[PDB]
């Protein structure tokens, strides 16, 4: 057998590529894709049977790329890989950016700041603080204002204008190609704290 | 109501930054951003290698696992040589937080950098900081109008700068002159001596100090590689 050729990947929904080729002359009983993601070894790849010429790769990392190559099988045993194929995967809402951290800048201004989500499944566009007054139960008791931050690389909110011994809940949430992940929480009360951040 | 990022963070960022890569380079290496360029540990491993003239271990990996071993590796250095890191965990480094990072800075600064001063009369109570200025006073001692009451408002005009340069090489400096110019036109003036006859790299642009309310890290920063530039 000859090697499969005309190799075709492309991404097909959530964490998951569609990969087929072209059957080698002959009458091959089946292939074996070996697919790993890109950078690590063909030592770290995978391997999967299919009895025709293409393949679903599934259980995948959101936003990864990926190589992957075929052979095919028969009477007379494995026969050549065909060239390889890389492909990346569709993207996923981001986790949770990181626990919130505070600079105290006096009882009615604060520095926010969080860290990038752990997981970001894409490329993160955006992020999205909301802040607003809590009463004792730690539940919101009216209208929270929401900011908008355009630019991804800015992980920091100067906030001011606050009310003094007013307890405020944060949330920061992220978004990428996918859509809106879920939110970082933190209640937080300036008067009850100097240039050194607390983290609830 | 929110409004932009103090401007001393800015100019915090930008100090951290030129001083890293002052380091770095020794090693071949340069950071660009950095809430960004630190996050994977290798660069603080290294800065901390060329710092302390020791050999760190490094796991060297891909994903995230890897990056919060490598920042791990830092961080416990840091621990061990008995520096306080409080509040800070791996995954605030590899994930970004960009406050925390100014930090985990900040502390290798003063750790290798600015707790290394040594000042004629002076105290084991003295923070590192009290005796940065006090040595600051002690060579302006003696120039007209001169007087260093803080590391912020204190520098602004640029003549303290001009005086610290001028009493370890008069020949540097005209004073007369100094005492007839911008704030701006000192702050260059000194920055650029500095750079070309001592060595001292331009952590400070002249127009981030000639301001109401400077930013003192950046300042005792500076002021401190002066200080390491002199015997």
């Amino acid at each position: 057998l000859g090697a499969p050729q005309n190799p075709n990947a492309k991404a097909a929904g959530s964490r998951k590529i569609h990969f087929n080729w072209l059957p080698p002359s002959g009458k091959p009983m089946g292939y074996r894709v070996k697919y790993w993601i890109q950078g690590d070894s063909e030592s770290e790849a995978h391997l999967l049977d299919s009895k025709v010429p293409s393949v679903e790769l599934t259980n995948l990392y959101p936003y990864c790329d990926y190589e992957m190559k075929v052979c095919a099988y028969g009477a007379q045993g494995e026969g050549p890989y065909s060239s390889l194929v890389s492909c990346r995967t569709h993207q996923e809402v981001p986790s949770e950016p990181g626990r919130l951290a505070f600079n105290v800048v006096s009882s009615t201004v604060t520095q926010l700041s969080w860290a990038e989500p752990a997981e970001t499944n894409g490329e993160i566009t955006a992020y999205e603080v909301c802040y607003g007054l809590v009463n004792d139960d730690n539940r919101p008791i009216g209208p929270m204002k929401k900011v908008l931050v355009d630019n991804p690389k800015n992980r920091m909110l100067l906030i001011e204008n606050l009310r003094e011994s007013q307890p405020y809940r944060y949330t920061v949430k992220a978004r990428n190609g996918a859509g809106w992940g879920p939110e970082r929480e933190a209640i937080i009360n300036l008067a009850t704290q100097m240039s050194i951040p607390i983290i609830p | 109501v929110i409004r932009i990022a103090d401007e001393r963070d800015r100019v915090q960022k930008k100090t951290f930054t030129k001083w890293v890569n002052k380091h770095l380079i020794k090693a071949q290496r340069h950071i660009s951003d950095l809430y960004e360029d630190l996050r994977d540990g290798h660069n603080l491993i290294s800065l901390l290698e060329v710092l302390s003239g020791d050999s760190l271990p490094r796991e060297k990996g891909r994903m995230r696992f890897h990056k919060l071993q490598n920042v791990q590796i830092a961080l416990d250095y840091l621990r061990h040589r008995q520096v306080k890191l409080v509040n800070i965990r791996n995954d605030d480094i590899a994930d970004g937080n960009p406050k925390l990072t100014l930090g985990l800075i900040w502390t290798i600064i003063l750790h290798f950098q600015i707790s290394d001063i040594q000042v004629s009369g002076q105290s084991e109570d003295m923070t590192a900081k009290e005796k940065l200025l006090l040595w600051s006073q002690r060579m302006v001692e003696g120039y007209q109008g001169l007087r260093c009451d803080n590391f912020t408002s204190s520098w602004r005009d640029g003549r303290l700068f001009n005086a610290i340069i001028h009493r370890h090489k008069p020949l540097l400096i005209d004073m007369n002159k100094v005492y007839r110019q911008t704030n701006l036109e000192n702050l260059d003036q000194a920055f650029s001596v500095a750079e070309r006859d001592l060595g001292v790299t331009r952590l400070l642009d002249p127009e981030d100090v000639d301001v109401p309310q400077p930013d003192e890290k950046s300042i005792i920063t500076y002021v401190s590689s002066l200080y390491d530039a002199m015997p």
